[PDB]
């Protein structure tokens, strides 16, 4: 029996699958990025499935179109989401406290601080 | 730290003898042991013991760098939360009244109370008076209250072996502090006859 | 089959675990035989139990009869196997014939002188006893310790000291075989042996009671599979 | 800490018996077991034993987990590439070059395998990890890289 | 040749520098020792002595 | 592979007989000493004295050896409520009513007596005033752990092995 | 008489505790190797726990100290290198 | 902008730089992808933990001076630094000071 | 004095420990609820007797906390046993003469 | 549960957990000379596991940082397009990731037997920390109290005649 679940192929898993309705059955009342995404999709898939020219030509300049319109909504999406991570960026070190607690020791090298071989680098002793 | 046994001046022993003959810390010196409430209604009558366990501390050990640690803190610390609930009712009256001016009142409680019958304004009024201060007592007596449970258990703890010395890091003042003899004379200095 | 493993996990040294799971072995192997050969029958002779219903036709018109006899043939076979595997067979001790199952003298043997020389110790490890324990921390190696005398930490002399660790350690001798524990352990048993009781001095080693190739008992290999002669 | 006895210098007869066990030990080393004559040879030849165990261990392990992480993750993982978020069956979106997929999936078929192999060797590899034993030749306190020399190995 | 040489280089003068940078507790003569022996013991500044009636 | 039906099992999951050194790792000094002293009581009572083994046994016996036995036949007797299960007018069924009551009674006694063994045996062991006394008279130590545990497994090894002809043993 | 029981008796150390009558009797006991039987009798050791707290609240009787290592690890480890190949 | 983080740069490569040749037997570990997925498994652990377990509070006093600056005691076994004997000193003089 | 353990042994047992405890307390309140909820399932829609809805109900919630409690009880058995090994031949080094 | 339960490295679910930027603060208030040949091992076998590990963990970070930076930039998948921003945007969070990764405290055996040892070279690794890294002790002490751990230098000590050295979090009694 077990290849009936090795050996066996889910149907879907060989044949191109169809459309997801349930994605294009109640859309908001909208022209947002969402439609406008699906609209795109749609055509691109058409014309790279379709064998017709005058449609795929018309969903074409669509999806120029499209493309168009999905810039100016991407636009204002990496504009606000940007203009919010920075300002949450400024707002948490303005209230996280820094710590100001760590080691100095990298700063301090007494050996070059006060030059240990003091005029024996300026020439040997005989 | 550690004081030196010449140079510790048993203070704690100084204030254990001038202690009553019936103080509970004088049972404590007998052996009578101490263990953390562990019921919830009992924790519940053991958090307003904060205070009064730590001055007693405070009596006892009035220069142990933790108890004076304690003692900072929770001075601080309820100052803090006082001004913050008493700016908080202030804001909260403030808003109240001047919204109230113009009409608008928040509906949080019934219009009329059961019983005395009074209104939603003076009830809102006495709530945010009232609730901000439980508020900070509440976590007050969390905070203070596990961190005193364990500074009195140490304290019963050192009563039961009868140890009236000062804890290790006990920083007196000036007055009580030995002189340190700058005078050191070296040693005559001699030719090593090896 | 009895999980070395699981032995080690008890008290146990990975030889008498051995020994232990062989004679668990030998039983349940012996009983587990039993009921496949058991099992094996019903597999074959169900149609048997359906032939007699002519000499017994109490099998056809009460089927729980029926359940009741494939229960009794699967003891039974149960029991041949534990008969054939637990039981003790007695045989000689020859070597044309050991091993082969025709005696269970090898089971019977270890069997015996497993139970028979088995007892608990009877008492506790006196603290001479335990602290010989302590320092006997991986000294028995096979290159000898080299014993060292201080007398700010040994005390005594030289000549006590070393004759002392000699018979503590370097002659083999066991803690228990020391004079000062016997009558340290005959002291503190005395309720003991007030009762009648004897007391054990030696814990028991599984090791000098129980053998698999039975050299123990001076049992002779099988023949044709040892190259060597015992005894 | 303590020391062992040391025992006296050898005689001929110690000599050649050692000599002989040494002689035995380096006659057992295979041709392809490829081990410099070094005080560590005997250590890095168990070494090299008990790392070919588990690496034996870990190849059918890995070769497991092939054989199990598949179906279980990466084939329904290909459900994913079925359709695409908006909804709309899978299609080809070129990065650079613009590959004629004429074929019936190909396109939903590359892209799947492309997410999937890697995804596949990487659940297989920690697969094998995950169930492999090492304590094989691990050592906590590196005590087996004690030096064993060939007349030790054998007796005479 | 010259990669085959490089790499040989690279084997036994870099990686091998880089190992060794702290003062050692255990066995320190004994571990650069063996730095050095892998790097100083090179056939190409010993090997001269077995043929050396051709000079 | 059936090893759980016709070897002994009983007293593997009571008594204390699953305690190993790995309780031992974690328990402090005094919970050692109980821990020991318990498991060495119960299992190789051979190393008391005999007063200390009938004290020991008086009170195991009050608190889980009996109150168990006593717990499971209550739930045997729970079993045989109707023990003529499948009886009628026409034909009382005795084998198969005995049958029935011969496995389910045995079967609620061991799940009785599973039952008060898990709820009381851990609570003796840390709770009792003779076993605490007991266990700080004797302090015995890891070495007589030990020793007892191969003792147990042994003396459970020869239980099985004495019953093992227990219709026909001519000795030969 | 307990006594009668406790003596150390050669003969009594190597007689059959376990008759015949006691195999069937107490074959139940070989179900604790499953892991469910032993799920099903930590869940009513517990339960039975719970009740005997409730009503330890009486006086006379002591619930579970869950505080009590001893405790903890007996409950915990019953079942915790059960093998029924052994003994 | 990011030149100068190259001491982070050189630590994790100069930690891996160190080790030496497997088969010249100093240690025999090669321990990187096992380390990978246990230490994968790991943060999965300590993830789950510092979300939905215990975690220790932060909360410590904030209102006295040179409070964490701790003098050895017996509660620190006098197994510091030799020359914090000084600071020991100026600790000291600090909570006299402060009292 | 007396024999020590391990302290890695210790350490890891205490880890295991911890974790058992806590999952079987959580485990005993999930089997309760999985017994709970399989009898009211049972009784809601399943046609039987309450002697095989309630066998069935009890086998639920006892396999729904050995589910939720396998992993802490596995890790602590494996755990116990190789402390156990360990000890055992410790000591058996020990003790043999 | 891994079949690697022998690892030094590894470590189970309540194991002592240390975050990784602790423990290379702990290694700065220690010295070799104080400690034994044995903790010597376990602070190198640590210093191993360790190193490997902080080389690894920006890695496990890079999934998580390269999803939080796509959805910066918005809904839109440039691949190979928007390398700009999602690799600016990358460059920023995948440090903020790596710092919630490393101040996150994970399991190991060899965390819990370096800290948690009743030899000297464990009483002196855990009197260093309480007195050198007062937070970092702070912390750990609060984690080893709930593990059923009781040392002389916990600051959670109920039998201790000394007052403890600093503020003892609120836990159940
Ligand atoms: C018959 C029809 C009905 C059959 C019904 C079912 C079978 C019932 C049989 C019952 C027999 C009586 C009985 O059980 O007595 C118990 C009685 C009690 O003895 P025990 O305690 O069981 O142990 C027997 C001794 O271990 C050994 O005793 P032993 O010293 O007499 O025998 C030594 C040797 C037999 O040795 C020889 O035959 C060598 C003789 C050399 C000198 C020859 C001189 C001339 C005589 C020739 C033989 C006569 O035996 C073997 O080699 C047999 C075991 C190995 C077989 C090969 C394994 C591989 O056993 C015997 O009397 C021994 C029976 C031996 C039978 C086999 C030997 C004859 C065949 C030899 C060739 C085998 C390979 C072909
Ligand atoms: C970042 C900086 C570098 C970090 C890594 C350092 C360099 C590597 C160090 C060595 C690692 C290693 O070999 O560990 C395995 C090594 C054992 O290897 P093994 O299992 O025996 O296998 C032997 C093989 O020759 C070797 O086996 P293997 O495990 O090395 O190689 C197999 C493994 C390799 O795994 C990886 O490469 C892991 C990649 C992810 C992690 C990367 C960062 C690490 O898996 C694969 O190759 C399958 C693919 C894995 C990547 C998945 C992603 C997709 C790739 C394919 C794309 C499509 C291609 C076309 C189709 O571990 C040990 O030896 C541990 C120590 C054991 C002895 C202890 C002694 C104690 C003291 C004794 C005293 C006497
Ligand atoms: C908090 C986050 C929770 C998890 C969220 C879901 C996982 C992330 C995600 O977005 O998954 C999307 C993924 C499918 O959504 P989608 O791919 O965006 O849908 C568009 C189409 O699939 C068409 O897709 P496409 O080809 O147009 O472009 C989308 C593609 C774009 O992907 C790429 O560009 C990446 C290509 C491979 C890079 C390799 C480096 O994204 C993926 O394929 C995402 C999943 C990649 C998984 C395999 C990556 C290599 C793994 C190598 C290591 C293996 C394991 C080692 C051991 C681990 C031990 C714990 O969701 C799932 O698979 C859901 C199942 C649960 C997560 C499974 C994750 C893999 C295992
Ligand atoms: C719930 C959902 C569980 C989903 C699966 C979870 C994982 C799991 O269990 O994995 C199985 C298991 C996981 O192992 P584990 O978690 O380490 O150990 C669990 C035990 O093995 C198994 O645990 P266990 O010790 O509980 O054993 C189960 C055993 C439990 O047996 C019993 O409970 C005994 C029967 C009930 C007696 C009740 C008293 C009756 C009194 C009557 C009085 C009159 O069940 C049976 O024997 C089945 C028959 C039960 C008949 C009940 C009749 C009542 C009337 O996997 C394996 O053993 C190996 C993999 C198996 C799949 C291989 C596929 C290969 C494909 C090529
Ligand atoms: C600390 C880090 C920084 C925290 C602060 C910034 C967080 C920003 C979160 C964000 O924008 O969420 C989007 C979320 C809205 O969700 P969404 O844009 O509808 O969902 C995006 C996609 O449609 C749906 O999402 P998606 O499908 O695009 O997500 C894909 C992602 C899914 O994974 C994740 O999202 C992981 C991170 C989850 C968190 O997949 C992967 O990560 C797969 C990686 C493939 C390569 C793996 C190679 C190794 C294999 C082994 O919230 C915002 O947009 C609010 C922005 C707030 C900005 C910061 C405010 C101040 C903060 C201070
Ligand atoms: C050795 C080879 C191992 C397998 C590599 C993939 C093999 C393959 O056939 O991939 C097909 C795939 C072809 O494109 P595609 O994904 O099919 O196209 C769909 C999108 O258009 C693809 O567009 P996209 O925008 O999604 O880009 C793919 C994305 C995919 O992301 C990656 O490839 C990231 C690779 C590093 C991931 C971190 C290390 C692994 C961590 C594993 C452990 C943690 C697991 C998760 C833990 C929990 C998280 C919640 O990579 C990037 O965005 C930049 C990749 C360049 C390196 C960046 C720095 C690393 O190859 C790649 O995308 C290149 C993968 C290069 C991987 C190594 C990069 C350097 C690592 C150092």
């Amino acid at each position: 029996m077990i290849w009936k679940y090795l050996q066996r192929t889910n149907r879907g898993n060989i044949i191109q699958a169809g459309l997801q309705h349930r994605k294009f059955e109640n859309l908001p009342f909208k022209q947002n990025f969402d439609n406008l995404t699906k609209a795109y999709d749609l055509r691109m898939w058409y014309i790279s499935n379709s064998p017709h020219e005058a449609k795929n030509l018309e969903y074409v300049n669509e999806l120029e179109a499209l493309h168009n319109e999905l810039n100016y909504q991407n636009s204002r999406q990496f504009l606000f989401r940007t203009v919010s991570f920075l300002l949450g960026w400024a707002l948490f070190y303005q209230f996280y406290e820094l710590p100001k607690t760590y080691d100095w020791q990298d700063t301090q090298e007494p050996k070059h601080q006060v030059p240990a071989y003091g005029d024996l680098e300026e020439g040997g002793d005989e | 730290e550690m004081i030196l046994p010449h140079n510790n001046r048993q203070l704690a022993r100084q204030y254990f003898d001038s202690l009553p003959e019936n103080d509970i810390n004088r049972k404590y010196y007998e052996g009578l042991k101490y263990e953390t409430p562990k019921t919830f209604f009992g924790r519940f009558l053991n958090q307003f013991n904060i205070d009064a366990k730590l001055d007693t501390l405070s009596k006892f050990y009035t220069y142990q760098k933790t108890i004076r640690a304690t003692q900072a803190e929770l001075q601080e610390d309820r100052k803090s939360y006082l001004t913050n609930s008493l700016l908080f009712t202030a804001v909260s009256w403030f808003s109240i009244y001047q919204f109230a001016r113009k009409g608008a009142v928040l509906p949080v409680l019934r219009e009329y109370g059961r019983y005395f019958g009074t209104h939603r304004l003076f009830r809102q009024y006495l709530h945010t008076l009232v609730l901000p201060l439980l508020y900070t007592e509440y976590a007050l007596n969390q905070k203070y209250y596990t961190h005193m449970e364990h500074l009195w258990t140490v304290h019963v703890n050192r009563l039961n072996q009868k140890i009236l010395e000062d804890p290790l890091y006990t920083f007196y003042p000036q007055e009580l502090n030995v002189p340190k003899h700058n005078i050191i004379v070296p040693t005559i200095f001699r030719d090593t006859p090896q | 089959a009895a999980r070395v493993r699981t032995l080690i996990a008890a008290g146990f040294s990975k030889e008498e675990a051995e020994q232990v799971a062989w004679l668990q072995n030998h039983q349940v192997n012996g009983k587990i035989l039993g009921l496949f050969t058991g099992g094996f029958a019903l597999y074959c002779c169900n149609n048997y139990f359906h032939y007699f219903e002519r000499y017994f036709p109490r099998l056809r018109y009460q089927p729980f009869t029926k359940f009741l006899a494939q229960a009794a043939t699967v003891y039974f076979f149960f029991k041949i196997g534990d008969y054939y595997f637990t039981s003790r067979r007695y045989g000689s001790n020859d070597a044309r014939m050991n091993g082969l199952m025709y005696s269970n003298t090898y089971y019977s043997t270890n069997k015996e002188a497993l139970i028979q020389n088995f007892e608990p110790l009877n008492r506790k490890f006196t603290e001479e006893e335990v602290e010989q324990f302590l320092r006997n921390e991986g000294r028995s190696q096979e290159e000898k310790r080299n014993w060292i005398y201080n007398p700010h930490i040994h005390g005594s002399t030289e000549g006590e000291w070393k004759a002392d660790i000699h018979e503590k350690f370097d002659s083999g001798k066991a803690p228990w075989e020391r004079e000062h524990v016997k009558a340290k352990i005959l002291e503190t048993n005395k309720a003991k042996i007030d009762a009648g009781e004897e007391i054990q001095l030696k814990p028991f080693k599984t090791l000098n009671h129980l053998d698999k190739t039975g050299l123990l008992h001076r049992l002779h290999p099988f023949i044709w599979t040892n190259n060597w002669t015992l005894l | 800490g303590f020391e062992t006895v040391v025992p006296a210098p050898p005689t001929r007869d110690d000599e050649l018996r050692m000599i002989k066990a040494t002689e035995e030990q380096f006659l057992q080393q295979p041709r392809y077991k490829l081990y410099m004559n070094e005080a560590h040879r005997i250590a890095k030849m168990n070494h090299g034993d008990r790392h070919n165990n588990i690496r034996a261990h870990f190849w059918s392990n890995f070769a497991l987990g092939l054989l199990i992480t598949g179906p279980i993750f990466i084939i329904p993982f290909g459900k994913a590439f079925r359709n695409l978020r908006s909804g709309v069956p899978y299609y080809f979106r070129p990065k650079y070059v613009f590959t004629q997929k004429n074929q019936y999936n190909q396109d939903r078929n590359w892209g799947a395998m492309k997410k999937q192999i890697p995804l596949w060797l990487g659940l297989s590899t920690a697969y094998a990890y995950w169930f492999t034993d090492f304590s094989i030749n691990d050592d906590e306190w590196l005590e087996k890289g004690k030096v064993i020399y060939p007349h030790q190995t054998i007796k005479v | 040749v010259c990669g085959i040489y490089v790499i040989h280089v690279i084997y036994n003068y870099m990686i091998p520098y880089y190992w060794v940078s702290t003062p050692l507790k255990n066995d320190e003569f004994t571990r650069l020792r063996m730095k050095d022996y892998i790097a100083s013991t090179v056939l190409e500044e010993v090997y001269g002595i077995s043929y050396a009636e051709w000079g | 592979v059936f090893e759980f039906l016709f070897y002994n099992q009983q007293h593997k999951t009571r008594n204390g007989y699953f305690i190993n050194h790995d309780n031992l790792m974690l328990a402090s000094l005094e919970e050692r000493k109980k821990l020991i002293f318990y498991f060495i009581a119960n299992q190789v009572p051979e190393k008391l004295d005999p007063v200390d083994r009938v004290k020991f046994n008086e009170e195991l016996s009050d608190n889980l050896s009996t109150k168990a036995r006593l717990i499971g036949s209550l739930t045997g007797l729970i079993g045989l409520v109707g023990f003529p299960y499948i009886s009628t007018r026409i034909y009382s069924r005795p084998v198969l009513n005995i049958g029935l009551s011969l496995l389910i009674c045995p079967f609620l006694y061991y799940v009785g007596n599973q039952l008060t063994y898990s709820v009381w045996e851990p609570k003796f062991i840390a709770n009792n005033n003779t076993v605490c006394e007991l266990s700080k008279k004797y302090n015995f130590t890891v070495f007589d752990f030990a020793q007892a545990k191969k003792e147990a497994h042994l003396k459970a090894l020869r239980t099985e092995l004495v019953s093992d002809n227990l219709l026909y043993s001519p000795g030969i | 008489d307990p006594f009668k029981k406790v003596e150390r008796d050669y003969h009594n150390e190597r007689s059959v505790h376990k008759h015949f009558a006691s195999y069937p009797l107490k074959f139940w006991w070989g179900l604790n190797k499953f892991e469910t039987i032993q799920g099903i009798h930590s869940i009513l050791g517990n339960a039975a726990d719970l009740v005997v707290s409730t009503l330890s609240f009486i006086p006379g009787v002591q619930g579970r100290n869950n505080a009590s290592y001893i405790e903890n690890s007996i409950r915990v480890t019953r079942f915790r290198g059960f093998d029924d190949k052994t003994q | 902008s990011w030149a100068y983080m190259y001491p982070w740069l050189k630590f994790i490569f100069r930690k891996y730089l160190d080790v030496p040749y497997y088969w010249f037997y100093l240690n025999g570990r090669e321990l990187g992808i096992r380390v990978f997925f246990t230490d994968l498994k790991l943060f999965f652990y300590g993830i789950t933990n510092r979300l939905f377990d215990f975690n220790p509070s932060s909360i410590k006093f904030e209102k006295y001076p040179f409070y964490y600056w701790i003098n050895s005691s017996q509660l620190t076994e006098f197994n510091q630094y030799r020359k914090f004997v000084i600071r020991d000193s100026i600790i000291y003089s600090l909570n006299n000071y402060i009292i | 004095r007396d024999f020590e353990y391990n302290n890695q042994d210790v350490n890891q047992l205490n880890g295991a420990f911890i974790s058992l405890v806590e999952d079987e307390k959580i485990g005993f309140w999930v089997g309760v609820g999985g017994f709970a909820y399989s009898q009211f399932i049972m009784r809601k829609f399943v046609k039987s007797t309450n002697i095989f809805a309630s066998v069935t109900s009890l086998f639920a919630g006892a396999a729904l906390a050995n589910l939720y409690t396998h992993q802490s009880r596995a890790s602590y058995a494996r755990v116990a046993a190789r402390a156990n090994r360990n000890a055992s031949l410790a000591l058996n080094k020990l003790m043999e003469y | 549960m891994d079949n690697n339960y022998h690892f030094w490295g590894n470590g189970d679910r309540q194991d002592v957990s240390l975050s990784y930027e602790d423990y290379y603060s702990i290694l700065d208030c220690l010295l070799d000379e104080k400690l034994s040949p044995q903790g010597l091992m376990k602070f190198k076998n640590l210093h191993e596991v360790s190193m490997y590990g902080v080389s690894y963990v920006p890695l496990y970070c890079f999934p998580v940082a390269y999803g939080i930076s796509h959805m910066l930039t918005g809904k839109v998948r440039r691949g190979h397009s928007g390398y700009r921003n999602l690799f600016s945007l990358m460059s920023v969070v995948l440090p903020f990731t790596c710092w919630y990764a490393y101040t996150t405290p994970i399991p190991r055996r060899l965390y819990t037997e370096i800290i948690c040892s009743n030899n000297a070279d464990g009483a002196y690794v855990r009197n260093r920390i309480k007195q050198q890294k007062p937070g970092i002790w702070r912390k750990l002490s609060q984690q080893l109290y709930n593990k059923n751990f009781r040392f002389p230098e916990l600051n959670q000590d109920l039998t201790a005649t000394e007052f403890p050295l600093d503020y003892v979090a609120p836990h159940k009694f």
